[PDB]
């Protein structure tokens, strides 16, 4: 909690959104240890230095001081943990992965038919859509009906 | 090997193995559900063991 | 055997041949430039026949797959960079422009486009007659030196080469407008690789 | 004195008919005329345009309703695809009788109309509505055409990506009427809204598009639910509510996640602006896997006064909860969003698009509204009160408090009467209790000096279903006039599809047939003549929620509670043979956080088949000139002309 206040404290100091992403780079902690100035010196905008060393700077002192101190609680062992990370102000991630529409066809049915079928597995109930195209009598949109698979085991 | 699966939880089974062969094999894991109880599933998949 | 049904005209065309990673925006062309190629051999033998006929099939999907993928990494000036979010290379809009004329036809691509891209190519002709890279792809001129000699000449040579497959996009519209200043642009740079080929020195490739 | 009327939707479709209406009025007892009505290019040496559909009108048959066929084969004939200012095009309808009994200085009368390359109805749907980069997207497409039936003319089908660039572009014709395809999206693309766009070959503007979001791969660990103890917040002068919510966090099959919720709240913009309280982030560790946040309202005004804003400042922003939930053993998290938690100031709101905003001197002045509950549509049962303020000129103002109770879907109809000598009439609709909402609208008077007016009535203002009658009532007011019928006519779809005269009677009820054919919605025009003066009024009737000619009917018998892999069967019933085209689709991604691009249902075909409806109004009625352009129509007696749209638009 301390650590995310002090961070979004910093990168209050800074008003443009090309500082604000700047800085953000710098708190954010690169998976190989290179040094802070060692680091900043890539970036190919000075612009973009200048804020980027000043949070990268403030950002692992902090971490620093505030390192080895977390995990408040009466036992006398210490839990190993990482350093905290920022919790970004950017968009948080909906879910974007679903299983593949199986039954996506389309069938000549003669006033009435059935069709055999066999479930992929899923724990998500799911609903089947339907459109009818008749040359006489026209579209039509079928109200969905629903589907739960399950599995006991 | 004789496991108990708790309601509406999750257990790992271990077994050991060690890959002999130089191709590919594939392992076949079954489970089935005691007593009464039909419940049952298993998996069977490929290993690929290189050189 | 290296055009056919086992070669370049493989379902998986010769990108699954060639056999490294193709996640680079140059490397979409192996998926055009080859297919086109082994189009070429079998449209002029008329040698279609003795393949199996789904060939056609595979040949199509592999050109519309490229120019499906090659179209990500177009820039909104028409230019093209090596990656996504990156920096305009002229080398890689130009091979681009080399190859996208000839395919442009079968995959449903607009000749508007292309004539967009060859006129940023033509802006990044120097005063000499040299065209010229801020981050081109590949640099190859190694070991041997007078390595900036090399760089322009064969970049400015490749350019060329690439407008001039470009002239067989242009109709009526770009005949009076565009199409002269690229062969303008075109003669301009000739001269510049005129004087450097009759001066010499220059290296096998 | 004798006139001929012409009347046709102000705009044409090129390629589908065109539906003409012609009238005359004060003829002699026994005249018969006869003439041509057609389409011809205003520029160039006015070239007519092809088809011509000739009228025979006698007294006893005062009117034609014709079908001008106008192909587009003609239409480049005609010289209307090559353009040159504008894309208008004039309807002229040719007769003797114009130079012989009108001695009009022309033997030719019509109106400008603008045409449009669009036509039929073109429906496409992708099998999915969110792809990752790497996976296959199947679409397919539907072509229909005005009469919703399938289509077999060629199409082109383009696909861009994020930035607006076609990646494909095809060309098929297709019997049978649909046409599917597939593509993979490339791996390197950036994430971001494509779009599929499908238009018939030769119609260049006849575009329908359906687009589909491609994100990065993520997939939780598990579920996490952020849950508001009310789904809005009351804000009112010295109330707030409570503001509270619960944190859910645990793994699909059941077992309650162990570790910390971290919540931090803000103010959401209704442009996405999000604006954090930097004092008021909180952090809670998670019991059964689940948490209870409150805000109380020292804190929140506190928090609004830490960037300088008030209780008063708050204007339907939402208070933006975000939650990460770190596990304890693993360390690794999953973030979630509230975006749904409004700040209202009534537990209801009123739709108010129904009014006329036109008066009818001496005529009962219907205030129609619609009463929703946010979380709902139908608020029934509520009280909605209007207090009517009639401005008369000189005399004191005097003000109207009636009430009425909505029912079936929230409508409300109340009767505002308004004297014939008036100025300005003022509303103030206040519905629901005890915090309710207000609406307040300014209606102006038509011009006092008219020539008359004409009320039409409606006993019962609840919508229609397919197959019943509907009667409505004619009624003139003002000076009145000498005139022997009322002319009505029905106009469905941007087309006029039924016209008829109705005698005049001290009082004089018209009766109304709605089928398939007037669905969704139908404008009813109705005018009659005084003195060479049009006198004219409208009034839009929506049909209620209709169906299917046939059916197609979908069923899984007995419980539909299924194992993995095991068979299961389903049913296709339909009234004809038909093409079924089916998919199934996972609850997961039609869910409340998500923005879906809901799939397709009855309520987009006929919104679908509204978008040819060319009413750009509720009814109209400040001169009888232009009811006839609020209604979609261009009108002409030889006397005064409309003045023909800007745009294919509303402005
Ligand atoms: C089905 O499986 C569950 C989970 O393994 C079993 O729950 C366990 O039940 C035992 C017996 O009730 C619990 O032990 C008892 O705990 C209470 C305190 O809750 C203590 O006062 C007693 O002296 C005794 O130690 C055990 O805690 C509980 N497991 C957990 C994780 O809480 C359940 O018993 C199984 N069903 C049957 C019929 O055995
Ligand atoms: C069929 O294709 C036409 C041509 O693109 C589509 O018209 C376009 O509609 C969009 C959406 O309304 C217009 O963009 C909007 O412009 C306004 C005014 O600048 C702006 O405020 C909005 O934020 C939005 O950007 C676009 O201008 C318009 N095209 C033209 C040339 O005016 C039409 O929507 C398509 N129809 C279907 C059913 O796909």
């Amino acid at each position: 909690v301390n650590f995310q206040k002090a961070i979004n404290e910093k990168l209050g100091q800074y008003a443009s959104p090309t500082a604000k992403r700047c800085c953000q780079d710098g708190v954010t902690r690169l998976p190989m240890m290179r040094s802070c100035e060692q680091r900043a010196a890539r970036v190919q905008q000075p612009d973009c230095r200048e804020p980027f060393l000043s949070c990268c700077q403030f950002a692992e002192s902090l971490r620093k001081k505030s390192r080895d101190k977390g995990q408040a609680g009466l036992q006398r062992a210490l839990e190993i943990l990482q350093e905290e990370d920022l919790i970004d102000e950017d968009d948080i991630p909906v879910r974007s992965f679903f299983p593949e529409n199986w039954l996506w066809r389309v069938e000549t049915v003669d006033r009435f038919q059935i069709l055999t079928l066999w479930l992929p597995d899923s724990l998500t109930t799911w609903e089947i859509h339907g459109l009818s195209l008749s040359k006489t009598k026209g579209l039509c949109v079928a109200t969905p009906v629903q589907l739960r698979v399950f599995r006991e085991f | 090997q004789q496991v108990l699966v708790p309601a509406g939880s999750a257990r790992p089974v271990a077994f050991s193995v060690v890959p002999t062969a130089a191709a590919a094999v594939s392992l076949k894991v079954v489970a089935r559900g005691s007593f009464e109880f039909p419940v049952g599933d298993a998996v069977s998949k490929v290993l690929q063991i290189e050189k | 055997d290296t055009l056919g049904s086992e070669g370049a005209l493989s379902p998986g065309g010769v990108a699954s041949l060639l056999r490294l990673p193709r996640g680079c925006g140059e490397q979409t062309m192996i998926y055009l430039a080859p297919t086109l190629a082994a189009s070429r051999y079998l449209d002029k033998t008329e040698q279609w026949s003795t393949l199996p006929p789904e060939t056609k099939d595979h040949a199509v999907d592999l050109i519309q797959k490229g120019y499906m993928r090659i179209q990500q990494f177009r820039k909104a000036d028409g230019s093209y960079a090596a990656w996504l979010s990156r920096d305009s290379s002229t080398w890689l809009t130009a091979f681009v422009l080399k190859v996208l004329s000839l395919a442009q036809e079968q995959v449903g691509g607009s000749p508007e486009k292309l004539q967009e891209t060859s006129n940023w190519l033509l802006s990044q002709q120097q005063a000499d007659g040299s065209f010229q890279d801020p981050c081109p792809v590949l640099d190859r001129s190694m070991q041997g030196g007078l390595v900036g000699n090399d760089e322009t000449v064969a970049l400015t040579a490749f350019v060329t080469i690439a407008l001039h497959h470009g002239l067989a996009v242009f109709q009526d519209e770009g005949a009076e407008p565009l199409k002269q200043r690229v062969e303008a642009s075109i003669s301009k740079a000739n001269s510049f690789l005129g004087e450097k080929a009759s001066a010499g020195l220059l290296g096998a490739h | 004195k004798p006139r001929l009327l012409l009347f046709s939707p102000s705009v044409v479709h090129l390629g589908v008919p065109l539906s003409v209406g012609v009238q005359l009025q004060d003829v002699p007892r026994g005249q018969v005329v006869k003439g041509s009505v057609f389409l011809r290019n205003p520029s160039r040496n006015n070239v007519p345009c092809s088809p011509k559909v000739d009228f025979t009108l006698s007294s006893e048959r005062d009117f034609a309703l014709l079908s001008l066929q106008v192909p587009l084969k003609d239409a480049k004939s005609c010289g209307l695809h090559q353009l040159l200012r504008g894309p208008e095009v004039q309807l002229v309808a040719h007769s003797p009788w114009l130079k012989d009994s009108l001695s009009r200085t022309t033997n030719i009368q019509g109106i400008n109309l603008l045409f449009s390359s669009r036509r039929g109805h073109l429906f496409l749907q992708t099998d999915q509505p969110i792809y990752n980069p790497g996976q296959r997207v199947r679409y397919r497409v539907f072509a229909l055409d005005q009469k919703m039936r399938p289509s077999t003319d060629t199409i082109t089908v383009m696909v861009e990506n994020s930035h607006g660039l076609r990646v494909r572009k095809k060309e098929v014709y297709m019997p049978s009427s649909i046409f599917q395809d597939d593509f993979v999206i490339p791996d390197i693309s950036e994430p971001g809204t494509w779009k599929i766009s499908a238009r018939f070959s030769d119609g260049l503007e006849s575009n329908s598009s359906t687009q589909f979001e491609v994100k990065k791969y993520v997939l939780p660990n598990f579920e996490v639910k952020i849950t508001p103890g009310k789904p809005y917040i009351l804000t009112v002068p010295g109330h707030l509510d409570e503001m509270q919510l619960d944190i859910q966090a645990r793994y699909i099959y059941g077992k309650p996640v162990q570790g910390v919720a971290y919540v931090r709240f803000g103010l959401l913009d209704e442009d996405g602006k999000k604006t954090f309280f930097r004092g008021l982030e909180s952090q809670t560790k998670l019991v059964n896997g689940q948490s209870h946040i409150s805000l109380s309202k020292a804190e929140f005004q506190d928090a609004l006064e830490k960037l300088n804003m008030g209780i008063t400042d708050l204007q339907g922003l939402r208070l933006y909860v975000a939650a990460a939930i770190i596990e304890s053993p693993g360390g690794e998290m999953e973030e979630a969003e509230l975006t749904s938690w409004y700040f209202v100031s009534s537990p209801f709101s009123l739709d108010l698009s129904k009014t006329k905003r036109h008066l009818v001197p001496g005529a009962p002045f219907l205030l129609q509204a619609l009463v929703r509950e946010m979380s709902g549509s139908p608020a029934s049962g509520i009280p909605v009160k209007v207090s009517a303020t009639v401005s008369s000129p000189g005399s004191v103002p005097e003000v109207q408090d009636i009430q009425q109770n909505t029912d079936g879907s929230g409508q409300v109809s109340i009767p505002i009467i308004i004297p014939q000598t008036i100025s300005e009439l003022q509303l103030s609709v206040s519905a629901g209790s005890p915090h309710p909402a207000i609406a307040r609208l300014t209606v102006a008077a038509p011009p006092s000096g008219g020539p008359g007016f004409l009320s039409i009535e409606r006993p019962d203002s609840r919508p229609p279903r397919v197959g019943d009658t509907l009667n409505l009532n004619l009624r003139a007011v003002g000076s009145g006039a000498t005139f022997s019928h009322y002319y009505y006519m029905i106009l469905s779809r941007g087309q006029i599809v039924f016209m008829n005269r109705e005698p005049k009677r001290t009082l004089t009820s018209v009766s109304v047939f709605v089928d398939h054919h007037l669905a969704p919605s139908f404008y009813f025009v109705a005018f009659y003549y005084h003195g060479d003066h049009p006198v004219a009024n409208s009034l839009r009737v929506d049909v209620q929620a209709g169906a299917c000619e046939g059916k197609l009917e979908l069923s899984v018998d007995g419980a539909k509670q299924y194992r993995n892999g095991e068979s299961v069967k389903l049913h296709l019933e339909t009234d004809s043979l038909a093409l079924v085209a089916l998919g199934a689709l996972d609850t997961a991604l039609y869910a409340a956080g998500s923005k879906s691009h809901k799939p397709l249902n009855m309520g987009k075909v006929f919104e679908a088949m509204n978008s040819y409806d060319l009413g750009c109004g509720p009814g109209g009625g400040d001169s009888a000139l232009q009811v006839f352009q609020a209604a979609g129509l261009a009108f002409s007696d030889g006397d005064q002309w409309t003045l023909s749209r800007k745009r294919l638009s509303c402005p």
